[PDB]
C-alpha cells in the first residue's frame, strides 16, 4: 500500500479521537477519555495506509503539537463548531502553530466537527471566524462535519488522500 | 521467587523509586530544576524502568527498541538511530527511554503497549511483565507520576550499550 502520515491536532474534546474511530471502524461514541499525551493509529483506506498521531488537545499538551506535525504530509485541525465559547481560544492556538517556521508549507485541513448540533456554525462562519483567508503561505481547507451522522467524513478522507 | 512476586518487586521499586525523583524535583533550589545524567535519583528510576521493559524479551540483544520502533514518531528515531556513541539496538532501547523521559511520554508509549497486545507478543514471552494485564496497567499508573518532571538527559551516553550477563 501508499504511505502517509497525519496528525490531528485541536482543542479538547472537538472530536479528534472520535474521528480516527469513526475512520477506522465506523464507530461513534457518546462517552470517550480524553487523550493524555499522543494516540497513535494506522488505518487503511483504499490503498493508502494513513498513519494518524492524535494529540491531546488540553492546554498542557499543546506544546507537543509542533513536534508531531513536523514532517507529515498533513495537519487536520479539529474545532468543535457547537462550542462557541471555545472558538477564539480555537482560532488562536491555530494561528499559533501555523506561525512556527519548522512546519512552513504544511497544507491544513481544518474540520469544523458537530455540524450535527442545532448551533454549529457552517464552513463560511468557520472560515470568517478563524481568520483562515489570513493563511496565503500554505494549503488550507475547511470542511464542515459530522463524526456522529457521517455528513462529510467521505470528502474529508478524499483531500487526505490527496496528499498522500 | 515466585514469577508473579519477581514482577510485583520491579513495580515496586519503580514507584519507590518515582517518589524520591519527586521529592529530589521538587526539593531542587536551581533556578531552572531538572534531572540530568549523574542524578542518583535518574540513575535508580532508569535502572528500574530498564528491568521492566527487558523482563521476558525473546531476544535480549535486539532489545525494547524493535518493539517502540512501531510506536514512534520518524524524527525520533532518525535522532536515535544517528547519534554517535550509540551503536547497537540495545543501546538505542536505552536512548529511546531517555528521550521518552525528556519528552514526558512514557504514558503514551505504554498505552501504545496495551492496545497493540499482537505486536507485545511477538517480542515478549507470555511471562513477561508487559504481557501481564494487572502489571501494565500499574506500569502505566507508576510512570503517570513523571509527567510534570523536567528532564534533560543527554541521548548519547555510551554506557547505554552495555549488556546484561
Ligand atoms: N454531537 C456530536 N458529538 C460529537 C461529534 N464528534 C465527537 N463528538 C463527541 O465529542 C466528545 C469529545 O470526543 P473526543 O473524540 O474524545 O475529543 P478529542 O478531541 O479527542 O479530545 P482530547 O483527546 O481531549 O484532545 C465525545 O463525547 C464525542 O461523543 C459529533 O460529530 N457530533
Ligand atoms: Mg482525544
Amino acid at each position: 500500500k501508499e504511505e502517509m502520515e497525519l496528525t490531528l491536532v485541536g482543542l479538547q474534546y472537538s472530536g479528534k479521537t472520535t474521528f480516527v474511530n469513526v475512520i477506522a471502524s465506523g464507530q461513534f461514541s457518546e462517552d470517550m477519555i480524553p487523550t493524555v499525551g499522543f494516540n497513535m493509529r494506522k488505518v487503511t483506506k483504499g490503498n493508502v495506509t494513513i498513519k494518524i498521531w492524535d494529540i491531546g488537545g488540553l492546554p498542557r499538551f499543546r506544546s507537543m503539537w509542533e513536534r508531531y506535525c513536523r514532517g507529515v504530509n498533513a495537519i487536520v485541525y479539529m474545532i468543535d463548531a457547537a462550542d462557541r465559547e471555545k472558538i477564539e481560544a480555537s482560532r488562536n492556538e491555530l494561528h499559533n502553530l501555523l506561525d512556527k517556521p519548522q512546519l512552513q508549507g504544511i497544507p491544513v485541513l481544518v474540520l469544523g466537527n458537530k455540524r450535527d448540533l442545532p448551533n454549529a456554525l457552517d464552513e463560511k462562519q468557520l472560515i470568517e471566524k478563524m481568520n483562515l483567508s489570513a493563511i496565503q503561505d500554505r494549503e488550507i481547507c475547511c470542511y464542515s462535519i459530522s463524526c456522529k451522522e457521517k455528513d462529510n467524513i467521505d470528502i474529508t478522507l478524499q483531500w487526505l488522500i490527496q496528499h498522500s | 521467587m515466585e514469577p508473579g512476586e519477581v514482577k510485583d518487586r520491579i513495580l515496586e521499586n519503580i514507584s519507590l523509586s518515582v517518589k524520591k525523583l519527586q521529592s529530589y524535583f521538587a526539593a531542587c533550589e536551581d533556578e531552572i530544576p531538572a534531572i540530568r545524567n549523574h542524578d542518583k535519583v535518574l540513575q535508580r528510576l532508569c535502572e528500574h524502568l530498564d528491568h521492566a521493559l527487558l523482563y521476558g524479551l525473546q531476544d535480549l540483544s535486539s532489545g525494547y527498541w524493535v518493539l517502540v520502533v512501531h510506536f514512534t514518531r520518524r524524527e525520533a528515531i532518525k535522532q536515535i538511530e544517528v547519534l554517535q556513541h550509540v551503536a547497537t539496538n540495545l543501546g538505542r532501547s536505552r536512548a529511546w527511554l531517555y528521550l521518552a523521559l525528556n519528552e514526558n511520554s512514557l504514558e503514551s508509549y505504554l498505552r501504545l503497549f496495551q492496545e497493540n497486545l499482537g505486536l507485545l507478543h511477538k517480542y515478549y514471552v507470555k511471562n513477561a511483565l508487559v504481557c501481564s494485564h494487572d502489571h501494565l496497567t500499574l506500569f502505566l499508573t507508576l510512570v503517570s507520576g513523571l509527567e510534570f518532571i523536567r528532564f534533560e538527559l543527554d541521548l548519547d551516553a555510551p554506557y547505554l550499550d552495555l549488556a546484561p550477563y
